[PDB]
């Protein structure tokens, strides 16, 4: 779909304006790139966290695997998006999610040395 | 031949300016990664034997680190490089690469990170990398002279500049 | 394009030994440069302005005074090189060309020359070099902080690592 | 000629007995290669010293000029080969020899560090 190539562009470029358009014309807030990757996975990696909010109360699903096994809360982990892992944890993110190679946001948190998220996925972690 | 492609790869990150944006990573890592790639660092086995592997969507996470690292240059020097063929995969396997970045100010420390660097190339879907497996042995930190220099009569900065950053 | 030509120079580089023959310098010349080439070197302005040009029976020998000078390796790094088309040649330009040497024990100093390297290539005839032109702006001298740390306490051999070898 | 190519190959390699035979069998002392090399020149810059005395007795041009300009003195003087600068001095080698970029055997044993060499080119040079 054109819509849904819009919609992961606008996510990826922080252009909220453009979202709320896209979504108001039935974008698929679920629409998926060339590397399985959703809007929220998009918003979430870049730090564009009112995209982030908006997708979750539309729908996103918060659990969404790309093609390598990795969940929005995996990406926000990696690139050390405090907020935005904050949001996702609220809106049901799973901590124990896996990706191809088993890995969990946390590992990802601790491989690219961001300590406060890595503390944040312990302490959930415990937590049933 | 295989060889080329990681003189395109290091000639790409020779134009990394701090203005570089997460869009031109996904640019990079589209030009010299296959969709489904997969990238293993194992590191030395001094402080343990530490090994990660991540998918497609994180690499242009990895490479990025390294700049956020304090890194102003990064080059791969491959040495020898052993080409070999299969029927749907070019394999390269290097038991001499060397892993290159320069830092900036105070130390212009430079970081040679030596080791074995594994790919495989999928044969003609454009050369791009399948898997990237970097084996570190041992690293070494170079200083400049003039840095030396100012500090020699300092025994405080000598403490400083004779003690390693990572290990 | 002519990068790709660096490339291929710097791998073949890769393969010096001790045992590298007067042959082998030969056919390494060969293949990189014309019947014709000349090389000019321009050193900084600081000691003089000094400058040589040698003729193509001789570039054997000059890339060899740098392994006989005692570098274990050599390679050229070009940074964004600008390339430019005339009719029967083909310029490159890099005015960030970065000369790097290793050196062996004790030291296992690297020499880093930087300046501008200007390359002309004869067009079809097989890209081979027909002039090369290294104007060196500054150098740096890295030692590793190894080589640092066994001597932090040592004043005779901090005077002795503080001084430049070449300026 | 295959005889010349023979002849700067043997000269080149160091091959004393293979010289000894071209020569015999009428082989071009004078023979050039592709860069305008004589047998004289390649003896010289490879350190072969016995070559470049034959050679010497047999006719060769002491002074001969490769594609660059440089006489077979250029070439002992910049490959530090002091018997055989001293050797082509006895035979009458032009130490006012200019390669195309007007650089005499002097200029070249200076920019390769061949220090010793460089004093007797000095010497030579003030004798007329």
């Amino acid at each position: 779909s054109d819509l849904g190539k819009k919609l992961l562009e606008a996510a990826t470029e922080g252009q909220d304006d453009e979202v709320r358009i896209l979504m108001a014309n039935g974008a698929d807030v679920n629409a998926h790139d060339r590397l399985g990757s959703t809007p929220l996975h998009l918003a979430a990696k870049m730090g564009h966290l009112e995209i982030v909010e908006v997708l979750l109360k539309t729908g996103a699903d918060v659990n969404a695997e790309d093609t390598a096994g990795y969940t929005p809360l995996h990406l926000a982990a990696a690139w050390g998006h405090l907020e935005i892992v904050e949001v996702l944890l609220k809106h049901g993110a799973d901590v124990n999610a896996q990706d191809k190679f088993g890995k969990t946001p946390f590992d990802l948190a601790a491989i690219f040395g961001n300590e406060d998220i890595a503390e944040v996925l312990q302490k959930a972690a415990k937590l049933n | 031949q295989t060889d080329y492609r990681i003189f395109e790869l290091n000639k790409r990150l020779q134009n990394w300016t701090e203005e570089c944006d997460n869009l031109w990573w996904d640019a990079f890592t589209t030009e010299f990664f296959e969709d489904d790639a997969m990238l293993t660092i194992t590191f030395c086995l001094e402080d343990g034997p530490k090994r990660y592997t991540i998918g497609r969507t994180l690499i242009p996470r990895y490479f990025r680190s390294i700049f956020e690292g304090g890194a102003t240059e990064l080059y791969y020097v491959l040495k020898h490089p052993k080409e070999s063929f299969h029927n749907n995969f070019v394999s390269l396997d290097c038991d001499q690469c060397t892993m290159v970045t320069q830092h900036g100010k105070p130390m212009f420390t430079q970081v040679c990170v030596e080791g074995r660097l594994y790919l495989e190339f999928m044969f003609d879907d454009m050369m791009r990398i399948k898997t990237w497996h970097f084996s570190i042995r041992q690293h070494r930190e170079l200083i400049p002279r003039s840095i030396l220099a100012m500090h020699a009569q300092d025994p405080q900065m000598l403490d400083q500049l004779s003690k390693n950053i990572t290990r």
